[PDB]
């Protein structure tokens, strides 16, 4: 199979026509496991501004803004880390995927 | 005053293992990281993991899986690393250095080194 | 190891004389800024035979205390630079640059410095 280097995430990945949602497997405090999207370097999508419902607590990122458009699909780059410190090497690295829609 | 003692020279045998030591004073034991790092001879640096005395929590660079196992003791302020199944490519120098937090866990105070040769 | 950042050091050795100027460059495959403190998680390190590394600048550009201001870090995302205005006999060293943004933290093959 095609090696992946992704941690666990609670959380389960559902690509909608309309969104891409992870909704989360419990509700935590964002503050200290906060995620952001992020491009193929790394750096923040400064454009990608992602909802939060608070009813279900499910993550809402629009496919235009918030991914990287691949041949297949869509690549989505979320970082998670704990935004009470400065320590950055302890946050985990996710990529996921969505396939190309119409 | 902060300070990282590594303990002295190690000459061993492949197939066995060892256990260094690196004690810490000048700073709270718990509130900091703990690296360590591996420099063959000539081959510059290379990472090998961090643990985290307040809870022990540990991580590895993949390529030390298995062969390099990090502990701390909170009482005497000491951070032990254990290689084992020594080889010919682990003789190298091994340091370890703080992890400060409060700088988001820059390496900036090192040990001594400890030297560790393999040889049959 | 694949997705691991990589830290590109260039040149690999170099050769000047007292007084003069110098730069030592590396590049980072992935972009070390964080935008949550607005700073670069690089540092830069010298080492000198028989000792452990001396930790020279972290965020990138921020020295350690005693750190003669003839050091100079700089750059920002991916590309970064360690300048040595006025270098010195003591200054004679390997340097190193490393990333300590992303697990597993990763160093820079180092640069050699000499004289002549």
């Amino acid at each position: 199979l095609p090696q992946s280097e992704n941690p666990a995430f609670p959380g389960t990945l559902i690509c909608d026509k309309d969104e891409v949602r992870i909704e989360f497997s419990s509700r935590f405090d964002m503050e200290k496991w906060n995620p952001s999207v992020v491009d193929t370097l790394g750096s923040e999508i400064l454009s990608c501004t992602y909802a939060l419902d608070l009813e279900r607590f499910v993550l809402k990122f629009p496919y235009e803004t918030c991914t990287i458009k691949v041949v297949g699909g869509y690549q989505v780059n979320i970082r998670v880390g704990d935004t009470t410190t400065d320590v950055r090497y302890k946050d985990d690295m996710y990529h996921f995927f969505c396939p190309a829609i119409q | 005053q902060v300070q990282l003692q590594q303990s002295g020279a190690e000459l061993v045998k492949p197939g066995s293992s060892v256990k260094i030591s690196c004690k810490a004073s000048g700073y709270t034991f718990t509130s900091d990281d703990m690296h360590w790092i591996k420099q063959q001879p000539g081959n510059g640096l290379e990472w090998i993991g961090w643990i985290y005395p307040g809870n022990d929590d540990t991580k590895y660079n993949q390529k030390f899986n298995g062969k390099a196992t990090l502990t701390a003791d909170k009482s005497s302020s000491t951070v032990y690393m254990q290689l084992s199944s020594l080889t010919s490519e682990d003789s190298a120098v091994y340091f370890c250095a703080r992890g400060d937090l409060n700088y988001g866990g820059s390496m900036d105070a090192w040990g001594q080194g400890t030297s560790v040769t393999v040889s049959s | 190891e694949t997705g691991d950042t990589v830290m590109t050091q260039s040149p690999s050795s170099l050769a000047v004389s007292a007084g003069e100027t110098l730069t030592i460059n590396c590049k980072s495959s992935q972009n070390l800024f964080s935008s949550r403190n607005q700073k670069n998680y690089l540092a830069w390190f010298q080492q000198k035979p028989g000792q452990s590394p001396t930790l020279l600048i972290h965020w990138a550009s921020t020295r350690q205390s005693g750190v003669p201001d003839r050091f100079i870090g700089s750059g920002s995302g991916t590309d970064f630079t360690l300048t040595i205005s006025s270098v010195q006999a003591e200054d004679l060293a390997i340097y190193y640059c490393q990333q300590y943004y992303n697990s597993p933290l990763t160093f820079g093959s180092g640069t050699k410095l000499e004289i002549k």
